[PDB]
């Protein structure tokens, strides 16, 4: 979903999750960037029996310190 | 409508776009502003839309209001 | 009332403020303390206190009481 | 076959491969593509089929379609 900001984004965010409940679920920056396979990582966990997972909010890939995206 | 005092810089209108050297657009944000804090800042901000469209040529498309307002 | 007087001194009235040269403070401190010593921390007192009236000339909030008393 | 006209060009059988310098990419190609910010992509590859020749001369394995084919 590729757009200015306050485009309405959240909107379709907030409209899907009561129109479907439980099954929709918020995911943080963990999943793309963080190694799961080392460590306790509960974000796989929890993805288990779900429809639905969102990710947002992704910052500045050029900025000092921040950790490029492994695909 | 504003072409009069921008046709009197020497300057050409090319695709409705205003040519704004980025070495003008240094002196007048340092006039105001100090630079060498202001750095990591700016550099960030015009990434998104930085792009080499001349081998030595950059203008950007950000009109100052200092540059058409008079005095 | 008194920052006239203090004016003929090398101070000069911008805004109300009092503008300090910053050579006048180093030379008094270092007339008894050895700046190599401890210049780690008077740096570190200095940007923790530092105040920015422009882009070149550096003030400190403070009138020396030799300053204004007389000797 | 073609070496018959392509000897004229500049073409060396070394390494039992024939093509042409980098140089003259940039300014036909490059000019809308910089490779000094973009470019990194490729040049990870392009420095594992440079040759300890020369330091300011550049030897890419590229070939234009065009520039045998008559358009």
């Amino acid at each position: 979903f590729f757009g200015e900001t306050a485009t309405g984004k959240s909107t379709t965010k907030r409209l899907l999750k009561s129109a479907i409940g439980d099954l929709f679920v918020e995911t943080g920056q963990t999943i793309l960037t963080d190694v799961l396979d080392k460590g306790p990582n509960p974000f796989i966990a929890n993805m288990h029996l779900k429809r639905s997972v969102f990710c947002s909010e992704l910052p500045d890939f050029a900025c000092s310190g921040s950790k490029k995206i492994r695909s | 409508p504003l072409m009069t005092d921008l046709s009197k810089k020497g300057y050409i209108l090319y695709d409705n776009v205003v040519t704004l050297p980025l070495t003008t657009f240094q002196q007048k944000i340092s006039k105001y502003f100090n630079s060498r804090l202001f750095g990591h800042d700016i550099e960030s901000f015009i990434n998104r839309h930085k792009k080499f469209a001349n081998v030595s040529d950059e203008y950007l498309q950000y009109i100052f209001i200092e540059d058409i307002s008079s005095p």
